[PDB]
């Protein structure tokens, strides 16, 4: 019991910190975007 | 009887989406154009200015 115990607490925080790396991972792109569309309007606004 | 279309010389093409040689860094084909710059940099009030260089391209 006492291994099981000691196994899954590791497997728990192993778990867990892999769920964090996962929300982090899944949760730049509006900076991008942002940059991307500032681009475009600059370069219409020089065009024009 | 018009001003005929700068389609065929690329210097001609050049100096009529340049309005003969007027605009500096627009090219156009439309007359009705709005004439615009490009807008400041954000970072101008951080970097400072800096000198356009032309694209090699």
């Amino acid at each position: 019991i006492v291994n099981l115990q000691v196994e899954m607490i590791k497997q728990f925080h192993m778990q867990l910190n892999e769920m964090h790396s996962l929300l982090e991972r899944y949760s730049e792109g509006l900076v991008a975007e942002i940059e991307r569309l500032r681009e475009e309007n600059k370069r219409l606004r020089a065009h024009f | 009887f018009s001003f005929g279309d700068p389609c065929g010389d690329r210097f001609e093409r050049d100096t009529r989406v340049s309005l003969f040689g007027a605009l500096v860094h627009s090219r156009t084909y439309d007359m009705d154009v709005r004439l615009g710059l490009p807008p400041v940099p954000d970072n101008a009030d951080l970097s400072g200015l800096a000198i356009k260089v032309p694209p090699s391209v």
